[PDB]
């Protein structure tokens, strides 16, 4: 009657994990294939968390280890103009740094934010740096860059991934749409939390992902489809200066202040912001009930690296208060000003053995980014705040339209035919 | 065309594109890169030992003298090969594969034998 | 009568010491050396895997059902295997083995339907 | 019945369960575990490009045109296929392996020209 | 910066030699028993001495 | 006088140690040094580690 027929080659797929590989400085369209799509078990997003850590730590390998500066400190407040806002900010701190010889010290007075300094023994002239006590800090080399370069992520032979080409697809569950590509997008390693910056942008309308959308103990994923400008700022012109402190080992600081102290701050324009609120609030209805209460609040607590966007601007590392811009409620040229403050001393991943000092940067600085997606977590009336402290959720929302599958091109069938 | 390109085609179709999936099997920071690609290479060698092992070197199609039990799959051809894409019927099937390749494999060891003893 | 002695020899010369050359294919610091092992594996790999997509498998010499093209070369046999080397004869027809191996495989899809079906 | 088994049973028993070995053939520290893996591949092609070379490629038993020589072992079939396991066989006659093979590729390279002038 | 040193601060009590317990029969019950075996290898109307 | 987490402090610290692990300096009974001082670092094996 019929014979095993076996057939080599055959256009089979089965889900599996592999080693995806960088491409840094090709698409099949699969007509009648419907493939199940699951983000939050996409294990591209694992590998790419990894990947951006250890690549981080990599680069700090060969830079200035601060153990030097690990002495009191001795500060008073800073003789210049400074206005409300930035009373108790800086501090004027002098210092015994060590010199290229070994017997030798030098006197070093430096301007420290308040954030990365420490009292001692509650005493108001004596302070240590922030990190004395549980690590040593590495200084990050003034010649390299934080800039967020795009990454491709390309599969091995014998692997294929997948795209999901549907302009309302959620992140999970069937596509209609899909094709294959030999390599990713480049995605850019920005990393932020509350307010997703330099992203994709929904093609259509802001789409609301969430693993368990009723389930308040998870995180909403809102992509926007259209961005936000954000314009951010420190108005203050920086002196930089530096010391050896070793053989060949430069500390690079801030010596001076020309002018007023004034402020870091980031403006979002006010009807841009309105109207993006209210396109969010449309989409939450539909998961929400219509004849409902949607109200924004800012977040709960925690330290100054949850309850604030955090974001790299030129260089530096600021922590803006986002109250301005989630204090509203939606019952059935203008610009929103958000205050921010500067850290040195950070700890970038949510890690506790590892520090690293940021360098001050010369002159003025000025940034400008797009607002693509927002974190947000639930509390009638429903409360949403802002979240977003888990960098893997930032890279979930633009892998999510992306799987890895294993080829499979070995199987039989039926047929006519008798050896 | 191109790579998978079939994937949604009906298996008739699909198994003229045979030629296109073969030749995409083959192509401390970068280990990770060199057990993926030693991996890709054991995983390709595996199934062409499998095809040796069944009488099927060096072939695309290879047709067997293994009769097909309705028990794995009761649908005629028309069922199979002008629907039921391959990613369908592999779904099908999948319980019934490791019985099927054992059944080729001891197949292909009687013909060995047989043809050595007429060579004799 | 070593590898690659008969390299300037002549293409009928040559062509009797294919066992010779087929046998030097296979055999942080030392990772280098790791790459270029797994390296030559895949390339060997390779280019058994396009014998056997060719119908050629298991063999050094193989006849086929493709004609040849004069456009490809319009030299005559003892042009070409009383003279032209293998180092000659690669740079001449450099500009067409990808037309050629392209028509080697057209052939083979043709000609495994054809025996499936007569073996129907 | 699994791997190995029949490594104490007489030869002509022990041919029987030739699937079972080949199948066991295949599948800074991580380092010498790659290099494990890459040299088992290695090893694997290299027998088995042998096997092509001598015409004997996708089978576990091949015939061949090459008489034995009673000056590499004088016993008869009974003394050889109902007695000396293989590892007693392999003792025997390791003296004699290079010289067999050097015989098996001499004669698949006469094959495979008087093969291809009767296909001309 | 982080890095902590373990010690002994002190000892509560009296101070006393550390040691370990080995039964007296059994110990012997043992060496017997290896004293059978070595005389496989020296001789047998022999004495071994430990 | 060990160090502590700054670079200008010092700190008094007495702990027990075992005459094994301590050497004399120049037959002096009061003056002793680590085994290991003239040799080698010593790196304390960690506290979490089994
Ligand atoms: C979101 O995307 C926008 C658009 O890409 C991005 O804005 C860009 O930021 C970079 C980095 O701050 C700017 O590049 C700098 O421009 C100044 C002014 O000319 C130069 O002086 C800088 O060069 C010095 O510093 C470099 C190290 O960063 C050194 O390598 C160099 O030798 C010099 O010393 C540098 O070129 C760029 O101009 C803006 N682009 C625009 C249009 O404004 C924004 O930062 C992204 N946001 C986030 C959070 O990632
Ligand atoms: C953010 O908005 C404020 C207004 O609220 C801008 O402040 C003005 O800046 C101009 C100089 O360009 C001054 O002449 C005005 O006197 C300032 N107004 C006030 C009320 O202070 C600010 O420049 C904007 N932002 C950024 C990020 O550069
Ligand atoms: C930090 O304090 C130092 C003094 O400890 C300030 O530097 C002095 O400035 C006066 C003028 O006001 C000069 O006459 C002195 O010679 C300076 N002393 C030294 C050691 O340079 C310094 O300006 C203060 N820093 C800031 C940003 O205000
Ligand atoms: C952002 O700014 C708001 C004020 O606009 C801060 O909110 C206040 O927090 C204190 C607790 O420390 C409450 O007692 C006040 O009632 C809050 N004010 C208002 C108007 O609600 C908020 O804490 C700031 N956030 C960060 C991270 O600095
Ligand atoms: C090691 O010597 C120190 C003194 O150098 C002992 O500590 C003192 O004990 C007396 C009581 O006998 C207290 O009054 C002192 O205040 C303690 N001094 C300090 C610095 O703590 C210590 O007990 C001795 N260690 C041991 C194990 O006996
Ligand atoms: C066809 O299969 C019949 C039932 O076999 C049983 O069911 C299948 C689905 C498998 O699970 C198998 O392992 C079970 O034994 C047999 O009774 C019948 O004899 C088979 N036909 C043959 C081999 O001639
Ligand atoms: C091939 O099968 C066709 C469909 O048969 C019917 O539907 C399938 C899914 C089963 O449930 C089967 O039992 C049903 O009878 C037939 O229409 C067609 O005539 C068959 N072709 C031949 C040549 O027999
Ligand atoms: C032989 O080739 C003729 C010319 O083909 C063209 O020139 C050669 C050199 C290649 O570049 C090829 O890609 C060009 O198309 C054909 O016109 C002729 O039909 C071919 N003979 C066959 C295939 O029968
Ligand atoms: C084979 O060809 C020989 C050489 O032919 C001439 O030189 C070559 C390079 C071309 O330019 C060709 O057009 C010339 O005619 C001939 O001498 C020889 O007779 C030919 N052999 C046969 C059997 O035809
Ligand atoms: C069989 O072998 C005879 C002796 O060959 C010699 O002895 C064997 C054991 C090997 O060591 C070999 O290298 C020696 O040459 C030959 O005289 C006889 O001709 C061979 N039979 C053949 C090849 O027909
Ligand atoms: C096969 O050989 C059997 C054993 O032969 C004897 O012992 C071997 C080890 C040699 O020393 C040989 O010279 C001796 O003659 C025979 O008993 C048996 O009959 C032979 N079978 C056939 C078909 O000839
Ligand atoms: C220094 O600034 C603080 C604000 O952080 C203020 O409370 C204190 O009184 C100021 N001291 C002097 C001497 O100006
Ligand atoms: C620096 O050293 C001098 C002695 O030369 C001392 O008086 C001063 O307090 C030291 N500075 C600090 C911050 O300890
Ligand atoms: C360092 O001191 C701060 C108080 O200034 C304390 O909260 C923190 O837990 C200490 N770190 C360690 C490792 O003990
Ligand atoms: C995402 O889409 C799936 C499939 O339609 C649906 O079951 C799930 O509830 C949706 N989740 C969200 C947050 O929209
Ligand atoms: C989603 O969350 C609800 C609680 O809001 C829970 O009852 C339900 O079982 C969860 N569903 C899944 C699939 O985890
Ligand atoms: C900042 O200071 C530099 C001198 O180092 C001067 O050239 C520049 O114009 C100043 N910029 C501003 C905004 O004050
Ligand atoms: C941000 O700066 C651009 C010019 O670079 C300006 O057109 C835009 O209005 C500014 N946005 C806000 C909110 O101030
Ligand atoms: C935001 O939208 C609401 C609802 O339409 C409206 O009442 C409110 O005035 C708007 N606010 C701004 C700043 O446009
Ligand atoms: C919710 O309101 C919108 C109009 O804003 C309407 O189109 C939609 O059908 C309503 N959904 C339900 C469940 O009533
Ligand atoms: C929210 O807006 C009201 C004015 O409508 C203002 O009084 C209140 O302070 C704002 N809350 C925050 C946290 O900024
Ligand atoms: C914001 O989005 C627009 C539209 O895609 C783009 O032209 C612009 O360059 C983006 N801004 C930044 C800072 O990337
Ligand atoms: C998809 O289905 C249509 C019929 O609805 C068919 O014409 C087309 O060829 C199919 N696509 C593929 C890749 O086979
Ligand atoms: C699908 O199956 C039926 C038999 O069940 C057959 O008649 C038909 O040819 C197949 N394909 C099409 C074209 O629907
Ligand atoms: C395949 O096996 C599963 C259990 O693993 C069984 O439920 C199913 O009915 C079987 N039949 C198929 C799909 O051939
Ligand atoms: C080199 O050419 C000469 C004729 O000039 C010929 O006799 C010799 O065999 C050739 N060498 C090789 C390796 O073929
Ligand atoms: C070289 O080519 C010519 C034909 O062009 C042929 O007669 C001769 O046999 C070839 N070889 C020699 C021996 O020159
Ligand atoms: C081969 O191609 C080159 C251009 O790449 C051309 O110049 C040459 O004439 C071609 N012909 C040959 C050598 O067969
Ligand atoms: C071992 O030898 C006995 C005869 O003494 C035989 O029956 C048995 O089958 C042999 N074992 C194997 C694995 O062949
Ligand atoms: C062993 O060898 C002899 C011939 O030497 C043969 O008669 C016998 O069949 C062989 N095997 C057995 C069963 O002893
Ligand atoms: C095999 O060679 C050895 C010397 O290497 C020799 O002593 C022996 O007699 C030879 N004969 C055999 C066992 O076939
Ligand atoms: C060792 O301790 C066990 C109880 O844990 C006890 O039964 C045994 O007799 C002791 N052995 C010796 C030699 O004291
Ligand atoms: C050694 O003595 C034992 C009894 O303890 C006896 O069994 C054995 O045979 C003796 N061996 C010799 C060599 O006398
Ligand atoms: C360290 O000193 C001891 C004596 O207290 C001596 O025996 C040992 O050899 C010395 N070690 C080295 C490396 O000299």
């Amino acid at each position: 009657n019929l014979w095993v027929t076996v057939y080599y080659g055959v256009p089979v797929w089965k889900d599996a994990e592999t080693t995806l590989f960088c491409a840094s400085d090709q698409e099949i369209h699969l007509e009648n294939v419907t493939e199940e799509f699951n983000m939050w078990k996409n294990n591209m997003v694992e590998q790419m968390h990894e990947d951006i850590i250890s690549l981080w730590d990599q680069s700090l390998k060969p830079c200035v280890k601060l153990t030097p500066l690990c002495v009191t400190l001795q500060c008073t407040n800073v003789t210049n103009n400074i206005t409300d806002d930035m009373r108790g900010e800086l501090k004027n701190c002098s210092f015994n740094a060590t010199t290229e010889l070994r017997n030798k010290r030098q006197k070093v007075y430096s301007l420290f934010y308040r954030l990365d300094i420490v009292p001692m023994g509650e005493n108001s002239t004596n302070y240590r740096l922030i990190n004395c006590n549980t690590s040593a800090i590495t200084q990050a080399c003034p010649k390299v860059s934080f800039e967020p370069i795009p990454i491709h992520y390309c599969a091995p032979a014998g692997f294929a991934i997948l795209k999901c080409k549907d302009k309302k697809f959620n992140g999970t569950g069937p596509c209609p749409s899909v094709s294959t590509v030999q390599c990713t997008h480049g995605i850019k390693p920005v990393v932020s939390t509350q307010l997703l910056l330099n992203g994709s942008l929904a093609e259509e309308e802001v789409i609301i992902r969430s693993e368990n959308i009723t389930n308040n103990a998870k995180n909403i994923l809102v992509q926007l489809n259209t961005p936000v400008q954000i314009n951010c700022t420190r108005p203050n012109n920086n002196t930089v200066k530096s010391i050896r402190i070793g053989p060949g080992q430069a500390f690079y600081y801030t010596g001076d202040i020309i002018g007023d102290i004034r402020q870091a701050h980031c403006n979002v324009s006010k009807a841009t912001w309105n109207e993006t609120l209210g396109k969010v609030v449309k989409q939450l209805r539909k998961h929400f009930g219509n004849n409902t209460i949607i109200r924004f609040a800012q977040s709960s607590g925690g330290d100054l690296e949850v309850t604030t966007h955090s974001f790299n601007c030129g260089g530096e590392f600021f922590y803006c208060n986002t109250s301005g811009l989630f204090n509203s409620t939606w019952i059935s040229n203008d610009s929103i000003t958000l205050p921010c403050r500067i850290k040195q001393i950070i700890n970038m991943w949510q890690r506790i053995g590892q520090a690293m000092y940021a360098p001050p940067i010369q002159g003025v600085i000025r940034c400008v980014s797009n607002i693509t997606g927002l974190i947000l977590t639930r509390d009638t009336t429903e409360t949403f705040r802002p979240g977003g402290g888990d960098m893997r959720d930032n890279w979930r929302s633009e892998l999510y339209k992306y799987k890895v599958v294993k080829i499979e091109p070995l199987g039989v069938a039926p047929t006519r035919c008798k050896r | 065309l191109g790579f998978l390109g079939a994937a949604g085609s009906t298996m008739g179709a699909a198994s003229m594109t045979l030629t296109v999936q073969a030749r995409n099997l083959l192509s401390h920071w970068g280990i990770k890169q060199l057990q993926a690609r030693v991996l890709a290479v054991e995983h390709y060698l595996r199934d062409q030992q499998l095809l040796g092992i069944w009488g099927c070197s060096g072939k695309l199609i290879c047709c067997t003298n293994v009769p097909w039990n309705s028990s794995w799959s009761n649908r005629n051809l028309s069922e199979i090969w002008d629907n039921m894409t391959w990613l369908q019927w592999d779904k099908e099937i999948s319980n019934y594969t490791q019985i099927i390749y054992g059944l080729l494999e001891e197949s292909q060891n009687q013909q060995e034998k047989n043809e050595q003893d007429l060579l004799a």
